[PDB]
């Protein structure tokens, strides 16, 4: 239970010290069923070629971090099959499996609370006063796959208290108990399709809870990679590449 | 006949698999009898929050129970009995004298984001559908009961705003449209679920449109049209200027709702409507601090 | 948006123009709802 | 199926005729454009002209497949081959053919 | 199926380039039943002297030409036996079979809407300024036999869309591909039997939304002509012969 | 030319997938769209005027 | 029969002037045997996606005009989703379905010959006297969707004859019968899969062998589409995109 | 519980949909009784080449003929009877003096393709695939047999190649060898299908390798090798010069043949081994010409 494997596609996925698997909501990703779907055109499902674990940007954990978080559909619009097929179809689907890995030593401690945030809107300090009603900007709404830290995590940069965060499928990387966080999330939205540029059907956000700290002497580099790998993926609406 | 990796494929599998079922639950749960466990091995309390599932430890493990027949209702918890509660939503003003709808008239963008209780409360869920009861409350900002005819219009987005209490508009020929006098009850209606969506979002992670998006257009940021339902219009029965100043309050009860998704719960002050931002000089912590850590 | 595949051919004393005219209508799968005013109103004064 | 006014350029008193068809003739053989429009049927635009999108402004929302026949009122001596394409949401004004 | 022949009565039509044959609103004509009937007398019904085909005045298409129009009951009541009819008689009723024929050559160009449009009622400019109450006189509203031209074609000279005459039994003559189109129009009012004098049932319009074209040299009269045909006559309420 | 409508339908033009349509045609019937309330006539009854 | 329509993912093909289909070598396109393959990973079949039309450049047929030659996975590389999936994957397997056309009128004339000649190989001219072991550049042995122009069609740029040109699968376009060419090529190498890249199973050749005519007056545009949809489309071993 | 679409899907037949079946024919079709035929509909004579098919019209449509039981064999124009005949494929000279393999031995490329007319017929089909039979004709350059012992090696590819009459990899240890005399008959030997294709390639359209295809290494195109199966080398077997000059001719006999897509016959003069070039400016026709296309 403490080892695991992850495979799909093409990659595999191992781990020694893990904490079990958490299935979002109790449900594990699907393709559309033929009641819930509107589109009429026959969808695209690549399978292998886009359902496979694909490796963005490290972080580096510091003992002053604040914390990081993902839009999803988003961070992969660019990269590999998958990113091609997001681009050249209106329609997108899927579920994704991610994996969050950060190892220390057993002389290192502190703990990041990786959950899963559905429709993850981001609002601003709104000029400190609050009275200037200002929007965060296409870098920060959709940071890509170089993801985005936040200025104020108490809050999730929202107004919502991260101390709540936990009633969204999450899972905690202590580094005296384990190394790397799955968690697999279904297709959650209120269409049975829809845009991989314009909306984000969720946020993943990984914060540290419980700073980091070690002696001097240890090793001072601890990283955080994300991994993750979309399942069920279908594509419709097919035209030519659109970027944004 | 047909490549086997195609055979045994599983692409395609429209069922969902779920791990888990929902039980009747109508009462809390009983406690039975417990006795003291001398023993190795199997240990209820020690858990790993790590895992990301709250704690299955029991009662009947932690100490020494008796039995108790809890027979308290689960009822009052259901979605309908939390949302079926007429609130606040909206607030119309019809003044005879000042720049805030002086000509017997108004239209107001429906929008129940604007009072705080009732927007905490569903904002505790990312999506919620239902049907919803209207209620309209009509006096003057005294509170005094007036003899005097209104009109209330219901405007579905791409039917045209009045733009005067005298507008062609007002024939509703096929919007729904009310008329009552203010010392009739408050109006009341039933309205469905009217979303092209599945459900109404309170939050909504994306752009309406695609394109370059640039600092000017980052106010539809988070809009989502299947929000926006159209305009409730409001004015004076006539063609000359009302002898009493009004003030109209709408009220919302939900019913048959259904709700996906919960969150954590508004934690800051609200400032605006079509989004969630705070003000960065006031954060203040979700609840009471004190001295120390050892005292009460 | 329509594009010329090949071209428009025509031999000697037949016209270099001609029109396309364009029918539309909706499919078997078409359904409307939520009934509402049309954005227009023909009438600008009382009709007498 | 009525008249789609794909052509909805003139407003010209004597010229209100012509926005119910538009013209197709022998060009330099590069794929050039010939006539765009949207196909959104409550939209103001070509739809306005007809019969589906005057009862579509009477109801709030519309769902399925819709269908535009063209018809070639040429020579019986004409002749040539088109490229009518539907580039679906997202999709820019394509650029050529 | 683009050949074809119309017999009915002692006169026959011939035609190598149709294009099938419309009947309004998927109903034949037929006699008036015994239970939608009121006037009790027992009515004639002439047969094959009334129901056969009458071919009305011919009109030269030309590259401007706007469209013209003739209302049904009334451009058969000073021709032949059905005028007798429909003049000593004061209730008439009948269904039509019309065919407008127009021949060109494999070098012309042009298409012809060809429409029925049922209680065609004809409004007028109103002065141009629109504050002037006018109206259309009798030798527009009933033009006879000779037809009457559209002022105003893209409103029928009743401010009403043409775009949308097709929801009307119609068919097209594109030179290209036909010379002729075939409707067949059975009796349509809100009473069993009415005067063939006062009241036209419908209206044909034959209205160039494509404009006739072709190079010089190519014979320049092209006509199109009106022939039709009125089907299941019924008359009754005898008298003495009316005009108007 | 014929008169008719189109008979293509949506699977011969492109390839389709299957979709249980179960949109209601419901409120498109002659009672939903006509049976709405609508000004029809307006009397006045001053007390000075012509 | 001389009527045909083609349609395949979201497009379709019409045509009224056609002249039967051919079948190369009379074999549909399929899928790889389970015996026939070597490449152990599950490959993409990306369907709807990658097998549909693509309408590549247009040239002009003059009457002077030596002919035009395709090679094909290549004409496709740098194309829409096909483009991408031949990129990201080694190895690439397919058919292909070919319809090219060109229309006139019933005034002009000319014969092109359209064939597929699987490994089609360029040959040079050697420095004219042939003592020069020169060879044929990047831009002509692959010379993507623009195609290339024959310099000595007589011998098809490689030292055969096209007379016999005709043992391979082909169709001709003969301006006075019809206005196009449908061929289906199934897939053809001496391996179940193959580079998309630095292989071109076969190329297609268009060649007028009657030259184009007409009299000064009637249109002296001739175009000749190229339109071609991948079938039964698979791919293997994914990596990062490679162009060459 | 799974998609439509999906269940219906055909991808995945890897079953070759076959519109022809190959038939027995082992003599030439026969000749049926025909007669007059004036009728109106049918018409034998008139066909559309446009469809890109041969005529299907027979002798009995077009004159009236007799019955003529044809029991003329196919037999000789099978692949085998056409292919299995040894030509000329490769010619080796040891001389002594001179060059061009002065030093008692050789390294010849196999590679049937340097001869025109084995050359030509192999060309008239993309793909083979065969088992041969190699013989070794060896004698002086008159024609006159001396009595000298050989030694011929097959070094596939990846083994050692010579460089010497003394190398080390005369020892074949694993490569095949064979020794003989001048004065014995050719030496002859079966080779299978060693390809590690299906068949070889008489023609590959493209580049062995990725990257940049430059200027100088466009010498590369249409190099596939499939078809690239090793060395052949011969030598004295000695550690001195031989006494005489040698000449090795090497013949190939296919066997067990398969081919696939016919292509158009070499038209032009062959000028180099790896590709089809022509002389450009001797481009000769086909065949032969005449004055008059109204005179023979
Ligand atoms: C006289 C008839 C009056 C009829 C009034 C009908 C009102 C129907 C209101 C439906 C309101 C749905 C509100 C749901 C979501 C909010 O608009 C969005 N979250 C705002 O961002
Ligand atoms: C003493 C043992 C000698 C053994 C010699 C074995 C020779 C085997 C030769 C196989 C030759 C296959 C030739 C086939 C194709 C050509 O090489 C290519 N088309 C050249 O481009
Ligand atoms: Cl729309
Ligand atoms: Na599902
Ligand atoms: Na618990
Ligand atoms: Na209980
Ligand atoms: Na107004
Ligand atoms: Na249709
Ligand atoms: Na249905
Ligand atoms: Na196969
Ligand atoms: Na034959
Ligand atoms: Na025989
Ligand atoms: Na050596």
């Amino acid at each position: 239970d403490r080892v695991a494997q992850l495979t799909i596609g093409n990659s595999t996925i191992t781990t020694q010290e893990a904490a079990n698997i958490i299935v979002g909501y109790g449900e594990w990703p699907s393709y559309c069923s033929d009641d819930d779907a509107t589109a009429v055109d026959k969808p695209t499902r690549p399978d292998v070629s886009v359902n496979r674990f694909y490796t963005l940007d490290t972080k580096l954990w510091e003992k002053s971090s604040k914390g990081w978080y993902w839009k999803f559909p988003d961070v992969l619009t660019e990269t590999g099959v998958f990113g091609q097929n997001a681009q050249f179809h209106y329609l997108y689907r899927s579920g994704f499996c991610i994996h969050v890995q950060c190892n220390a030593s057993k002389f290192h401690q502190g703990a990041l609370l990786v959950a899963i945030l559905p429709e993850y809107v981001i609002g601003t300090v709104a000029g400190g006063t609050g009275t200037e009603d200002s929007h965060p900007p296409y870098k920060q709404t959709q940071p890509g796959a170089d993801g985005f830290e936040l200025q104020h995590p108490y809050v999730l940069d929202a107004g919502i208290p991260i101390s709540q965060l936990t009633v969204c499928p999450h899972q905690w990387i202590n580094l005296r108990t384990n190394n790397c966080a799955t968690i697999i999330v279904p297709y959650m939205n209120t269409l049975p399709f829809d845009s991989a540029l314009n909306h984000c059907n969720f946020g993943l956000l990984v914060v540290p809870i419980s700073p980091l700290d070690f002696d001097q002497g240890a090793t001072p580099v601890i990283p955080i990679t994300i991994t993750l790998a979309p399942m069920c993926s279908e594509f419709a609406g097919l035209r030519q590449a659109v970027t944004q | 006949d047909r490549v086997a990796d195609v055979i045994e494929s599983s692409i395609g599998d429209s069922v969902s698999r779920a791990l888990t079922q929902a039980l009747p639950a109508p009462t809390g749960q009983n406690t039975q009898v417990s006795s003291h466990r001398l023993d190795t091995g199997e240990v209820p309390a020690l858990q790993a929050a790590e895992i990301g599932a709250s704690s299955n430890t029991s009662d009947e493990s932690m100490i020494e129970t008796r039995c108790v027949l809890n027979s308290h209702s689960t009822a009052e918890t259901t979605l309908d009995s939390f949302f079926s509660r007429a609130g606040l939503v909206g607030e119309i003003d019809l003044p005879l004298e000042g720049t805030t709808n002086p000509n017997g008239y108004a239209n107001w963008d429906i929008d129940i984001t604007g009072y705080a209780q009732m927007r905490r409360k569903v904002e505790l869920f990312t999506y919620m559908r239902f049907d919803a009861e209207f209620t309209f409350v009509a006096c003057t900002p005294t509170g005094q009961v007036v003899p005097q005819l209104l009109q209330y219009m219901f405007v579905p987005p791409g039917a045209p705003k009045p733009e005067s209490r005298e507008s062609l508009a007002w024939q509703t020929a096929t919007n729904p449209s009310v008329f009552v006098k203010l010392t009739d009850p408050p109006a009341q209606v039933s309205v469905p679920f009217m979303s092209p969506a599945s459900a109404y979002q309170w939050f909504y992670d994306g752009y309406p449109t695609f394109g370059e998006h640039k600092q000017e257009k980052d106010l539809e940021y988070g809009a989502c049209p299947n929000n926006m339902m159209g305009t409730f219009s409001v004015r004076n029965v006539g063609s000359s200027k009302s002898k009493y100043p009004l003030v109209v309050r709408i009220y919302m009860r939900m019913k048959h709702v259904r709700a996906w998704i919960p969150r954590p719960m508004r934690n800051q002050n609200y400032l605006f409507k079509a989004n969630p931002n705070y003000a960065g000089n006031s954060i203040k912590p979700t609840g009471t601090s004190r001295t120390a850590i050892t005292t009460l | 948006s329509i594009w010329y595949q090949t071209n428009y051919v025509v031999p000697i004393g037949a016209p270099n123009t001609a029109y396309i005219i364009a029918l539309a209508a909706a499919q078997k799968n078409f359904t409307m709802k939520l009934c509402k005013d049309t954005s227009h109103i023909l009438q600008t004064a009382s009709i007498q | 199926e009525t008249i789609l006014e794909v052509n909805n350029v003139p407003t010209n008193a004597t010229s209100l005729m012509e926005r119910l068809r538009f013209p197709v003739s022998a060009q330099a053989g590069k794929g050039e454009l010939c006539a765009v429009f949207r196909a959104d049927p409550g939209r103001d635009g070509p739809w306005q002209s007809t019969m589906l999108g005057q009862l579509c402004g009477y109801y709030t929302q519309w769902s399925g497949s819709l269908e535009v026949t063209f018809m070639f009122t040429g020579s019986f001596m004409a002749t040539g081959k088109m490229l009518i394409a539907y580039t679906p949401p997202g999709g820019p004004l394509p650029k050529d053919r």
